DNA sequence: ACTATCCCCTTAAGGGGATAG
DNA sequence: ACTATCCCCTTAAGGGGATAG
């Protein structure tokens, strides 16, 4: 049976699974003519036919989690007829990542547009709990997370194809939600483009909302809208096995290119380049390719989407085998001697080397360490003087400590 | 109409015209003298393929362009 | 606007925008990564040029395209 | 003192001669941003700066007579400073050819927008018979002519800055009016796209009357207007010096590639290679690119113009030294000996070989052949039955006659 | 100051011609 | 039927690097 694909209750077109197990996808001549019509994915450019490449396959397997045991746990859930990307989407198709709605052919059954239950302060400490030992969701990602929708001043449960507005993730890393919680206002300080997450308590559990910026209120205030868009994974029809460079993932150079063609082109290079910098600084090594979206736009435009599932590396060093010269950044940085990757290693020259073959405008490159050269230090103390009073101060310790490490071999040179 | 910023953004709006028309890459390359295989490049590897051709194309499918800004 | 039906047409009107707005082809040049010479090139000889470096050049004029019909 | 440009009472801009002689022009930064835009030339593109550019001085140089000799007739006339393209230009840059009115800096001297003199049939046949041994124009091209402004029913003649209606050729050949009014009749006929001409009969005079393409009264009927245009010398910013391609001019290459570029782009090219064709039934031998124009367009667009001055070189054999065997098409076609361009050699084969080369759609050549192989006998009639009472049977004669002897190399192929 | 050239060098467009799927 | 490749071959884009007007 047929995959619908709708797009904020609009039919973009149809998923389909032939007997020989081939996912085929063939756009809908009403979106193909539609003044919201885009592509899916840019992997799946507008066309007429049956689109039968693997970019199919790889795009709607993107949109569910890495882990295959996770898979598991939804197959058990919601009774699904295999860990097979169709047969899982045809039970938790409803509030995929990005914007896609997929709802079997033969089901049209009208679902509450917007529904949701105010949730107590015990059901929240149930559902959070829960992933760890109407709700049909789906967040892809490297952790285990899920998503709420968050009206008022209460934490509600979609009903129906409703839509989410937060991104809550659980303790998987001991306090993965701090380390977060952290690197995302140290980010929002440092003027990186990022969405303002708090931290959720219920009973005894601590979890992680991250504002979604991929979903927003229509003018009327009476729908939930989910913005188109898709990781680089999908942008380059790329199976998530292969989302980190080293694996064969994108790196600088082919996401940089990728860029050029933004609406936005030059603001995105230079706010992506910025960004290779502050993971360096704060340690995050999870810079992987489905870490970093686009938001396409009505006739094929894109522009990058805020940065997003940021961890430091730093809290788990010394007290175990982990080390800072043990710490190598997702996508390498050109060295002389080929490649380099090892924060403890790199240095701006790094960097300018980096842009120099890239050819990003080298006075960019050393703007950029300059303004962190000097706004790291006041960066930091804003950021911890917001630290809720139980916060554990060995994050804020670690990475703190860690960044003016780094930081040092900048204002040393800027 | 939808601003494009690249090549390939480009080759996939232009083919998908082409599609809508119903022509195939031989009936327009022989009125505009290119051959079969340019516009196929063009297709599917838009960023080293020339003005002349894109235009000699662009003609082909009965189609202009303008420039404006991107706000 | 007006409608582009060649290179040429092209050149001249990009190169206009850039005289207008009083750039060098050197600032471009460097904002997009492509040399001077490219830029050059462009606005004189614009029938062999690549549509990447056509699109380049495009955002460092923050500018963009459309398509549209010949009427 | 600099010349101001205007195109239909729109400033675009000044030509300067400055004091080493040296000819220079530079857009009003009004017209640059005007709605009417578009560039004087397309060998002067739209720019800030002063043009210095040889292309400056042959652009207005094409405005005026090829002959030396013609030159001093109008040096004689409006007392000229020189024969210097400035100098004269300052004196009739009233009503030039294509749209320009240069008037001098220093002469606001509002003249009439429309205003003419109904002539009589003295007047006319003063006028008429005056080219051979307020009238400020400027007709260029091979031969002489004048210009008149036809309303109603009477010939009159433009006082100030007024538009003429109609291009006047005198007789020079013996009978050059009447072999070019049966040139354009017969052109008509066989669908190519030329002017409507007239023969004007004035006492023992006779001229023929070519109505204006580059001219045409506004919705209101108030007000004639000039549509800009340029000949191939103009476009390529070439000396009408060059204008044949034997002396370094254009060709059927040059200018197919030229046509590429044009609005109407593939109709414009297939007309043009029709008219190659055309030129050489006819005997027709000034197929240079003076004679071939372009409308310029709002944003510097251009699309062919109607084809004019042709004559048909027929009338001119036998009876003198001339033969068919010494008539040579102006633009050559492609041979397999290097190039042909003698017309009685020139056969259909050489046509194809040329769309060969040119890559020019090797079944519209076919076409163009097929249709003239079937039409040309049934148009000479037409044409035939609409030649005036008193038409030189000669000329008929000796076109029809040598046409059906080219006609006949077609139809036994096509 | 700004733009057009120029040498060196690798990569490849696109026309000819033509075929595998 | 339609599109993607493929070999051969000449021409040149565009990056490096850098200078003449």
């Amino acid at each position: 049976p047929k995959l619908v694909t709708w797009m904020n209750n609009q039919r973009v077109g149809e998923l389909t699974k032939l007997a020989n197990g081939a996912h085929t996808f063939k756009y809908a001549p009403e979106w193909l003519a539609s003044r919201y019509a885009r592509p899916l994915s840019l992997s799946l450019p507008l066309q007429r036919g049956n689109i039968t490449s693997d970019a199919v396959f790889n795009f709607f397997d993107n949109l569910l989690p890495d882990s295959p045991i996770v898979r598991d746990r939804i197959v058990k859930r919601y009774h699904a007829k295999s860990r097979q990307p169709f047969d899982l989407l045809s039970e938790i198709g409803r509030d995929s990542v990005g914007a896609v709605t997929l709802i079997p052919e033969d089901e049209t059954v009208t679902h509450p547009i917007m529904a949701w239950e105010k949730l107590t302060e015990a059901r929240l400490e149930e559902v959070l709990t829960a992933y760890k030992a109407d709700f049909r969701i789906s967040v892809a990602g490297a952790q285990e997370k899920t998503a709420l929708l968050r009206i008022g001043n209460d934490w509600c449960i979609p009903k129906g194809i409703t839509p989410t507005t937060h991104i809550i993730k659980l303790p998987i890393l001991s306090q993965s939600v701090d380390n977060e919680y952290y690197c995302l206002l140290l980010a929002k300080e440092l003027g990186l483009n990022v969405p303002d997450a708090e931290i959720i308590k219920a009973g005894n559990v601590r979890a992680l909302a991250v504002e979604r910026f991929d979903r927003r209120w229509n003018a009327e205030r009476t729908v939930l809208l989910r913005l188109p868009q898709e990781d680089m994974c999908q942008t380059f029809g790329l199976p998530s096995s292969v989302k980190y460079e080293s694996d064969g993932g994108p790196g600088i150079a082919r996401i940089m290119a990728f860029l050029m063609g933004s609406s936005e082109a030059l603001k995105d290079r230079y706010d992506f380049m910025k960004f290779q910098v502050f993971q360096w600084l704060i340690g995050a090594t999870q810079g992987h390719a489905k870490n970093f979206s686009v938001f396409i736009q009505a006739g094929g435009s894109y522009r990058l989407t805020p940065f997003y599932d940021i961890i430091s590396a730093f809290p788990v060093l010394g007290g175990t085998g982990i080390h800072i010269s043990d710490l190598k950044l997702a996508m390498g940085l050109n060295a002389s001697k080929g490649k380099k990757t090892a924060i403890d290693k790199i240095y701006p020259r790094h960097f300018l080397a980096t842009a120099k073959v890239l050819r990003f405008p080298e006075v960019q490159m050393h703007e950029i360490l300059s303004d962190f050269a000097r706004m790291i230090p006041a960066a930091l103390d804003n950021v911890k003087t917001s630290l809720p009073t139980d916060f554990p101060e060995n994050v804020v310790t670690a990475v703190e400590s860690n960044v003016l490490r780094l930081h040092g071999r900048l204002s040393r040179e800027y | 109409f939808q601003k494009i910023y690249s090549p390939t953004q480009l080759a996939n709006a232009m083919k998908l015209v082409r599609q809508q028309n119903g022509w195939t890459q031989s009936e327009l390359a022989k009125k505009i003298g290119i051959k079969q295989a340019t516009i196929s490049n063009f297709e599917n590897n838009p960023d080293n393929t020339t003005l002349t051709t894109f235009f000699k194309i662009l003609q082909s499918l009965e189609l202009s362009m303008t420039l404006c800004d991107a706000k």
